[PDB]
């Protein structure tokens, strides 16, 4: 959301996942992005819907995006002798999307 | 108890359309029950005159009761003659009579109402007049007479009350809130009379 | 417009729109509605050439939860549903009618479903003579591992309850929750605009994700979960709004998985302040039975392959379901028309059972030395009579019998003294099956009052049979040696 | 243009290829098997019938599915069960 | 005979109700074994409802009723019964509590056996959850 | 003061009153509430009790005209007010059960649980007594027969439970479920009362 | 005022304010001191199934003072606008109170405006129970003067309502 | 006209009229033993415990004497009671009980608050079109109370200002051209949580409050509450809950919503002893 710089309210902009609606959004590097950033496509990746209730504007957009998502083991090698778990740094919640 | 509630001291409108059944009328009657000069039962009723009933002759209006036209009606065995105020003229007429003493009721008979209900829907091909237009007279009727009564149960007192030429189903529906906020009225008065 | 016509990669647009005379106050926010108007033009002077602002004038509303207030705050119930509700509270499987009827397509969870619909009804709301007011609302709190349908039961309580609102933890902001101050472009004066809390007021609020919520935007909720009114002092104003609304919120324990094998107070993130207020605390888990999986599994493709558009149709017809439209209404009759009071003999049943939980609750605390994640306090007790209230509500009962006791009571203990019993010295447990394995032979059995004789809590047995070594049997007075 | 229905199908299969998965995830594993791995086999076997450009999954469509879903599973385990697993799968891959 | 008498399950408030298949007809269920002391508690407790107060007024506390409770005195209709743990308790249908039966003084015209349903009096004491019993009839 | 539980008992009463109007769902009269009777009827014998125990401590005791004639006075006025209510709710009760006896004496003879045994003992007797009066000398009409009046002699009906076949004053009528007659409506009115025919 | 009229037994038993004019001994039951007595010119609440008898027999053991529902202010609000007053939360038996205070008082002036707010409101309470809603497939205004009406008005409006509804059905059948 | 109702009793004015019965009945209940005991008692009758903190609220309901000393020295005579203790310990009903019995009571909340919001905030008058200041949620309360609930999760740049108000109970303004001195003389009664989610009897009570010191120290009284787990005590509250929870108000029926339409205004304008 934005205060509009000519009309002075807020608005609501989508962002990757709302420009990729009904398409595919492609995240290189997924291991690497910040885990508050990386939880934020929770609910896009599986209800499929981006729900915003920020600064006064209650609404649900609908993303009905395909992340494919291109990740790196955890020292940058995979230790084929160590289960998947122990491989990444991601969690069951978002490895299971 | 015995008597339901509903029907504690007023009428329901299926006992006025029993009520207003029994009235006579006159109909024109598609078969013959009159005996030659030259067997056959005969009506023998008890709770009215079969005489008119033994003595019908195709095409000779006769009266018999409303019930009993009906009956008939039910078959293709009479035509149910309108009575003369349920002609177009004859509304018109009323309805100007409404019109023009709002103080007043106009001189309707008791039963219009029912009876105008009984035949538009059991006779509803007997009428001199496009029955679209009886009942668009009849409710015109219905429209006026409703408007002056709503303006005198405002003149609900404690002592007695007119209501004359009010018909029998206008009176039936009026009933159980006269005559229950004139109790009521009336107890207040008797209460503060109580020296 | 409606989010489920907008184009694709479209936001919503808006249209401004006027009413008159008596189609005023019609309508309050949020409430969905088909509008039957005159597309028509105004030439607003607020930027190209020749442009005209379009509008509808509206010539008739037809909305689907009634006018401002609820059936504006009294009952435009027609006779006729008035009686089909009446008929329909006589049914003496109308808990199960209830309960079958929530998110049909969710195999399973019946204990979640009950307490579901006792979060729709909602408790009885008191207003004491001293002047506190006792809140009777009910929140829900869904704990448990990935993929357990959680997030769809919030999004089908976002669609059966009257007043909704669906709200996700991450993407929301305390001032977008509760009320924004914003400052009005053209006079320049500092008002109000409602959150997610006042927009769902009269309702619930479902807030999915809620551990992913920002610390300081959690906190935000804490007294309009409790004391229900939101209090705010900014820009010069100062106001104490209403938001008598129920919470269903939706989480995660830490690590995904519920992960048994750490402490109870280690998978769940939450405070102690903000679990306390939620009255049933639900940790669900993913059992991973075969005989169940496979149901799961044949319900779930049931579910794709179109055949449930024709079995929850033919249920629903049956007699055995109730659809959202219709239970819609039912719980809006029920909420304006039923506030159930406790009995007497349903009080001391209460009492007595508060009392039990909280002795409970004591004994855990001491064994293990630590205070428990999941709290019991007031708040609970307070949370069993709400749901007796909303258990008898639901029948139209004025008076809740102990029959509604005895159910609130299993609500309760399957839902947050099920969430608070999750256990993870080592010393008296090993001598304790050492000794008991080379004493007790492998074949025979032993009474337990010997056992004791030979001594504690003793959950060195409870263990012991859950590997399937020994094996009490008589009612508890005969261990006997299963075999391992 | 194209949207395929899963109308002529093994639901058996299926419900047995979950079960298994289910099971082989809990013990000696730690790839999370949900609810959303066997809409996951639906959601596959439906694109593979897209790809044809057919308006019904046929049981071809729907055995590669299964065949992508276990060996997506198997080949994120570690290589000591690695062989157990994919002979415990061989029975549901059959063809293939 | 046994096989052939008529089911009265008393409804619990107030009410005697009447209840009246194959091969394996006559297999009870287990809500019957679940209910057949439950049935038998409620009607000692009708008979007790009925000849004692209007006889003795001392009323019948619940086992339940007794926990916040610290020296008050209390009067119990429960089935005597040994605990798991090897002590003596009685059972009602809402709840149990262990008894100290020392001290103790019984009506001596009755044999008293476990699964026997009794009428004790006593205090509770909170410090060990236990009713301290005085006389048992 | 001493008329609190009968006031609540006429509340319930009320709510009874009002419960039964409801159009014509023939609700089952709620289940006696005994435990209300059984206090206030033991408010009754403690009242009775200390009108005793002061009466004779009048006697023996110095006892002015006061104190004897007033607390005794305001006793007799709480039995009465006791006793008001509790002869209101056993009049409603009375009076449901007259419009039950009298509208099902067509319809069936039924849960009976829900009265106690002195209004079980009165049901079953007036049942009789109106018997008694549709046989006296009311023989010739049917005392016991529908209050609408008999508009349409000729109706036509449609079986809602099958019931097999059954003998009419000179033919026979073979209830067939989901099969429509037309016949007079004066030899199935019994039947329509029960439950059996449906239309009209 | 029949003796089994559910509606009259509710509304004798209705706390009146009324002082005592006697030390009175013995009594206060359940007047916060059941064994001692109750003292002179002591303002109490009793039922009016008692403070009637009281008030008259005997100077009378009780003074029954003029109680709030019956005050100028109310006797006020009901000749400013009879048909927009709350009767309800003033007095769920206003109507029935009011007749037998007037009875016991013979007060010529308070019956001479309940009468006149009853047929002010009597007018207003036909309009809306002959207002029958008609689907072309309840009110808003008719469900919020429901509202407020005593189970006197209560009970006239379900009767003429019931009345009105039966002749429509029986007409358009 | 305007015609002052206040003390949220819908009808009555904030400063009460006093009748001489009334004035008598006050000077007879003053005489009792334990009048003390009694008015704090009968403060929350439906909040049961907490005695103690009762007779706190009410000694801070009638502040001590204030002194307008010389030399420009003013000792505060309002009382202020900070209340920190474990969750459902009835420590916002109190002060929900003070918003409703004080006779000036102003809510505030500590995360729906700023320091502008509570002090004064400059903004823009629209009749005359001038610069102006509007009093805040704590200046509002002069000669008031102030009911700050969740007292701890106050953002530290908005706990300045309540700093400075509760040390010299003035506030002043310094910004947008404005330099004034607004009066904020309130009695300010907070409630807090712990550090964790419940007081940790282990550690001393510095680590378990979130506030510095140098704000405890304006609190008059800081009274830490414990929800201690017992037995008796546990069926006592149960009870008393359970007693106030079947409360019926009078003209309602049983099992009937109690719906409010505060419709009171029938007339606008002034139309020894033991209990
Ligand atoms: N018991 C069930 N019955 C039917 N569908 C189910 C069941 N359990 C899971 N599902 C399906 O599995 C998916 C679960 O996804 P969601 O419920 O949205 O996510 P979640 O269950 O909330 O888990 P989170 O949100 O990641 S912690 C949906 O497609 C559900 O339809
Ligand atoms: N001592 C007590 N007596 C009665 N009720 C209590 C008591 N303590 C807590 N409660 C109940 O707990 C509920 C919530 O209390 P609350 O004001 O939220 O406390 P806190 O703000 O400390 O969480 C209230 O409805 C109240 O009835
Ligand atoms: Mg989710
Ligand atoms: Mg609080």
């Amino acid at each position: 959301v934005r205060k509009d710089p000519i009309t002075k309210e807020w608005t609501l902009e989508g962002g990757a996942l709302v420009l990729a609606d009904k398409g595919v959004c492609l995240i290189d590097e997924f291991d690497k992005m910040n885990d508050q950033d990386r939880t934020s496509i929770h609910e896009a990746m599986e209800q499929q819907s981006i729900s915003i209730s920020k600064a006064g504007i209650v609404t649900t957009l609908q993303a009905r995006c395909s992340i494919i998502a291109a990740a790196n083991p955890n020292g940058g090698r995979y230790n084929s002798t160590l289960p998947l778990a122990q491989n990444v740094s991601l969690t069951e919640p978002i490895l299971s999307r | 108890m015995s008597l339901p509630a509903h029907l504690q001291q007023t009428f329901s409108p299926e006992e006025i359309q029993f009520i207003v059944e029994n009235e006579p009328i006159k109909i024109f009657p598609r078969i013959t029950t009159r005996q030659k000069i030259r067997n056959h039962t005969r009506w023998q009723l008890i709770t009215t005159d079969d005489k008119a009933l033994n003595n019908m002759v195709a095409m000779r209006s006769t009266e018999v009761v409303l019930w009993i036209a009906l009956l008939l009606k039910q078959q293709s065995k009479c035509s149910i003659v309108a009575p003369q105020w349920l002609t177009t003229k004859e509304l018109d007429r009323k309805i100007q009579y409404e019109k023009t003493h709002p103080d007043r009721f106009s001189e309707l008979p008791w039963n219009w109402l029912v009876l105008a209900r009984i035949l538009f829907n059991k006779a509803k091909d007997d009428f001199h007049d496009p029955i679209h237009e009886l009942r668009g007279k009849i409710q015109d009727l219905r429209e006026i007479r409703q408007i002056k009564v709503l303006k005198g149960l405002k003149y609900l007192n404690e002592s007695h009350l007119q209501l004359d030429n009010l018909s029998l189903l206008e009176i039936n529906e009026l009933r159980p809130f006269i005559t229950e906020i004139m109790d009521k009225l009336r107890e207040i008065h008797t209460a503060s009379l109580t020296a | 417009e409606i989010p489920e016509l907008v184009p694709v990669g479209e936001m919503p647009r808006n249209l401004t729109m006027t009413c008159d005379r008596y189609l005023t106050n019609k309508v309050i926010p949020g409430t969905r509605v088909t509008i039957v108007g005159i597309y028509s033009i105004y030439n607003s002077k607020n930027s190209g050439v020749a442009i005209r602002t379009p509008y509808i004038k509206i010539l008739g509303i037809q909305s689907d939860v009634e006018t401002s207030s609820i059936w504006n705050s009294v009952t435009m119930f027609t006779e006729e549903e008035e009686e089909e509700f009446l008929q329909l509270s006589r049914n003496p499987k109308l808990y199960e009618i209830l309960t079958n009827s929530i998110a049909p397509s969710i195999f399973g969870n019946e204990d979640i479903k009950k307490a579901i619909v006792c979060l729709l009804m909602g408790g009885s709301k008191k207003i004491l003579p001293d002047g506190m007011r006792l809140r009777g609302d009910i929140n829900v709190l869904l704990l448990g591992d990935p993929g357990t349908a959680k997030s769809q039961l919030l999004k089908f309580v976002e669609k059966v309850s009257p007043i909704a609102v669906y709200t996700s933890g991450k993407g929301s902001s305390a001032a977008g929750l509760t009320a924004s101050v914003q400052r009005d472009p053209m006079t320049r004066e500092f008002y109000l605009e409602g959150g997610a809390m006042v927009l769902a007021d009269g309702g619930v609020v479902c807030i999915d994700e809620f551990d992913k919520m920002r610390d300081e935007d959690r906190v935000a909720i804490h007294e309009a979960m409790e004391q229900q009114t939101i209090s705010i002092a900014k820009a010069g104003i100062t106001t104490v709004l209403n938001s008598r609304t129920s919470v269903l919120a939706a989480a995660n324990p830490i690590y995904g998985r519920y992960d048994d094998l750490k402490s109870p107070g280690d998978n769940i993130d939450f405070q102690t302040t903000i679990l306390s207020r939620f009255d049933m605390i639900f940790i669900v888990k993913d059992d991973h039975n075969e005989e169940r999986d496979i149901s799961i599994a044949n319900h779930v493709i049931n579910i794709h392959t179109g055949n449930a558009n024709a079995m929850q149709n033919q249920q629903e017809e049956n007699g055995s379901e109730i659809s959202i439209e219709k239970m819609k209404r039912y719980i809006t009759y029920c909420r304006l028309k039923c506030a159930p009071r406790l009995s007497p003999q349903a009080a001391e049943k209460l009492s007595s059972n508060f009392v039990t939980i909280r002795k409970q609750l004591l004994i855990n605390e001491l064994e293990s030395t630590e205070r428990s994640s999941i709290p019991i306090t007031i708040r609970q007790l307070e949370a069993i009579i709400r749901i007796t209230e909303s258990l008898a509500k639901l029948e139209l009962s004025p008076i809740a019998q102990e029959r509604h006791v005895d159910e609130a009571i299993r609500l309760f203990q399957a839902s947050t003294m099920d969430a608070a019993s999750q256990d993870p010295s080592l010393s008296e447990i090993r001598r304790f099956e050492q000794e008991l394995k080379r004493r007790l032979p492998i074949g025979w059995s032993t009474s337990y009052q010997t056992l004791r004789r030979e001594f504690a809590l003793d959950k060195a047995l409870y263990a012991l049979e859950k590997h399937e070594t020994i094996q009490l049997r008589h009612q508890g007075q005969n261990i006997y040696r299963s075999g391992v | 243009k194209i949207y395929p229905k899963l109308h002529q199908m093994d639901m058996d299969k299926v419900s047995r290829v979950y079960a298994d998965l289910r099971r082989e995830s809990i013990s000696t594993g730690s790839f999370p098997i949900t609810v959303r791995h066997l809409e996951s086999i639906l959601r596959i076997a439906e694109s593979f019938a897209k790809m044809r450009l057919s308006e019904f999954v046929s049981s071809y469509d729907l055995d590669r599915a299964i065949k992508v879903v276990v060996d997506s599973f198997v080949d994120a385990q570690k290589v000591s069960v690695r062989r157990q697993l994919r002979r415990s799968f061989a029975i549901y891959t059959l063809g293939h | 005979n046994a096989s052939q008498q008529q089911r009265f399950s008393y409804n619990p408030h107030k009410m005697q109700f009447i209840f009246v298949g194959g091969i394996a007809g006559f297999l009870p269920d287990i809500e019957d074994k679940v209910q057949m002391f439950l049935t038998r508690y409620y009607l000692t407790n009708d008979r007790v409802m009925r000849n004692e107060n209007f006889q003795n007024s001392m009323s019948i506390t619940p086992i339940k009723n007794l926990l916040g409770r610290d020296a008050q005195n209390f009067l119990l209709l429960g089935l005597l019964n040994k605990n798991f743990k090897g002590n003596w308790s009685l059972e009602d249908p809402s709840g149990s509590v262990e008894i100290d039966i020392s001290q103790t003084i019984p009506t001596q015209g009755h044999y008293y056996v476990p699964g026997c349903m009794v009428l004790v009096e006593g205090i509770y004491y909170s410090v060990g959850n236990k009713f301290h019993v005085t006389s048992m009839t | 003061m001493y008329g609190d539980l009968g006031n609540k008992l006429v509340l319930e009463a009320k709510r009874t009153k009002q419960l039964y109007a409801r159009s014509n769902q023939d609700v089952n009269l709620p289940m006696y509430h005994e435990d209300i009777i059984r206090n206030i009827l033991k408010e009754v014998s403690n009242l009775r009790k200390n009108t005793e125990y002061l009466k004779e401590q009048q006697q023996l005791g110095m006892l002015d005209d006061k104190v004897a004639k007033c607390q005794y006075f305001v006793t007799l006025l709480c039995m009465e007010r006791n006793k008001r209510c509790l002869l209101a709710y056993q009049r409603l009760r009375t009076d449901i059960l007259d419009s039950m006896a009298w509208n099902n004496n067509g319809l069936d003879l039924m849960d009976t649980n829900n009265l106690s045994h002195q209004e079980q003992e009165y049901l079953k007797e007036y049942c009789d007594l109106i018997t008694d009066l549709k046989s006296g000398d009311l023989v010739d009409i049917d005392l016991s027969g529908s209050l609408v009046p008999p508009s349409d002699v000729f109706i036509d009906v449609r079986v809602l439970k099958d019931a097999g076949e059954i003998q009419t004053e000179y033919g026979v009528f073979n209830l067939i479920k989901d099969s429509q007659f037309f016949v007079r409506q004066s030899d199935v009115e019994r039947l329509i009362q029960q439950g059996y025919l449906q239309k009209i | 005022m029949g003796y089994y009229d559910i509606d009259d037994v509710l509304a004798d038993g209705t706390e009146f304010p009324c002082k005592f004019q006697y030390d009175i001994p013995g009594l206060g039951y359940l007047e916060n001191n059941p064994g001692r007595p109750i003292t002179k010119n002591t303002k109490l609440s009793l039922p009016l199934w008692l403070a009637r008898i009281l008030a008259i027999v005997g100077v009378p053991f009780v003074e029954l003072l003029p109680p709030d529902m019956f005050s100028t202010k109310v006797m006020n609000a009901i000749k400013t606008d009879p048909v927009a007053l709350d009767l309800h939360s003033i007095n769920s038996h206003f109507f029935s109170l009011a007749i037998k205070w007037i009875m016991l008082f013979s007060e010529k002036e308070l019956a001479n405006v309940v009468s006149e707010l009853l047929l002010q409101r009597a007018q207003e309470l036909n309009h809306h129970a002959s207002s029958l809603s008609i689907d072309l497939n309840t009110n808003i205004a008719t469900s919020t003067f429901l509202l407020k009406l005593e189970e006197m008005e209560k009970e006239i409006y379900k009767k003429s309502h019931e009345s009105y509804k039966d002749t429509k059905r029986w007409m358009f059948k | 006209t305007v015609y002052p109702l206040h003390a949220r009793s819908t009808g009555v004015a904030a400063r009460q009229m006093l009748t001489d019965f009334d004035i008598r009945n006050i000077n007879k209940l003053s005489k009792k033993k334990d009048i003390f005991d009694i008015l704090s008692q009968s403060l929350a009758p439906s909040i049961y415990g907490h005695d103690h903190i009762k007779k706190a609220i009410l000694l801070m309901l009638m502040g001590g004497v204030e002194k307008n000393l010389e030399n420009g020295s003013h000792l505060r005579g309002d009382i202020n009671i900070l209340m920190v203790g474990d969750p459902s310990t009835a420590k916002s009903q109190l002060l929900r009980f003070v918003l409703n019995t004080a006779s000036l009571a102003i809510a505030t909340t500590g995360r729906g608050s700023s320091g502008v919001g509570l002090t004064a905030a400059v903004t823009t008058d629209r009749e005359t079109g001038e610069r102006r200041l509007e009093a805040g949620a704590m200046v509002l309360a002069d000669r008031g109370v102030v009911c700050i609930d969740e007292f701890d999760k106050m953002t530290d740049v908005d706990r300045v200002a309540i700093h400075e108000v509760m040390e010299q109970q003035t506030v002043t303004i310094a910004k947008a051209g404005i330099h004034t001195t607004l009066n904020a003389r309130c009695s300010v009664i907070a409630a807090a949580n712990p550090v964790f989610g419940q007081y940790d009897v282990n550690r001393d009570p510095h680590q378990n409050i979130a506030l510095p010191d140098s704000l405890l120290s304006r609190f008059d009284l800081l009274f830490v509450v414990t929800d201690d787990i017992n037995e008796i005590r546990d069926r006592s509250i149960s009870e008393h809950v359970l007693r106030t929870h079947r409360y019926l108000p009078p003209g309602y029926l049983e099992g009937e919503p109690v719906r409010e339409r505060l419709n009171l205004s029938l007339a606008v304008g002034e139309d020894t002893e033991i209990p």
